[PDB]
Order: structure tokens, then C-alpha cells, then sequence
């Protein structure tokens, strides 16, 4: 049991590594892409205040 | 689009201001198609008396 529960942790290295990545690739991409969008639709409401 | 939907709400209030008021917004006489349309009253209503 203890064997099998040392493979589990092992493994659960994998989980975290693509998980860092992934957040690492919304911070570099998902996130400033979004910032623009804001901004975009921010215009829009003072065209549709006009 | 929301800013050339500007330009047709000026021109559509032009058209409404046709009625009850010979001068645009910015004080010109109308001379459009309603302009063209009260002159021919006016030859009418000589017509009609003549």
C-alpha cells in the first residue's frame, strides 16, 4: 500500500507541471487579449451614451 | 455602425423638423423634396383663387 501510494504521488508531479504551464499560458496570452476586448466594448458604451 | 446610426438620427430629425418649422437646426430655409412639395401648394392655392 505503501508502494502504491508513493507511485500516486510520484505521478502527481505530471498534474502540476501542465498545470503551471497552462496557467503560465493564460497569463502570457489569455489575459491581455481579454484587457483589449475591455477596452473595446468600453468605447462602445460612450457611442451608445452619444 | 453606432456612429453612422449618428448621422441618420440628425437626418431623420431634419425630416421631422420639416413640419411645424420652415429653417433646419442650424437655421437654414429647407429646400428639399418638402420644400419642393409646399411650393406646389402654394401654386395650387393661387390656382384655386384664380
Amino acid at each position: 500500500a505503501t508502494k502504491a501510494e508513493y507511485a500516486l504521488t510520484k505521478l502527481k508531479l505530471s498534474n502540476e507541471s501542465v498545470t503551471y504551464c497552462t496557467a503560465q499560458y493564460n497569463l502570457s496570452s489569455m489575459l491581455p487579449q481579454q484587457l483589449l476586448m475591455l477596452k473595446n466594448q468600453t468605447t462602445q458604451v460612450a457611442e451608445q451614451t452619444k | 455602425l453606432t456612429t453612422e446610426q449618428i448621422n441618420m438620427t440628425k437626418e431623420q430629425k431634419e425630416a421631422q423638423r420639416a413640419q411645424t418649422s420652415d429653417t433646419r437646426t442650424d437655421g437654414t430655409r429647407v429646400a428639399g423634396s418638402v420644400g419642393k412639395q409646399k411650393e406646389l401648394y402654394d401654386q395650387q392655392i393661387t390656382s384655386y383663387k384664380r
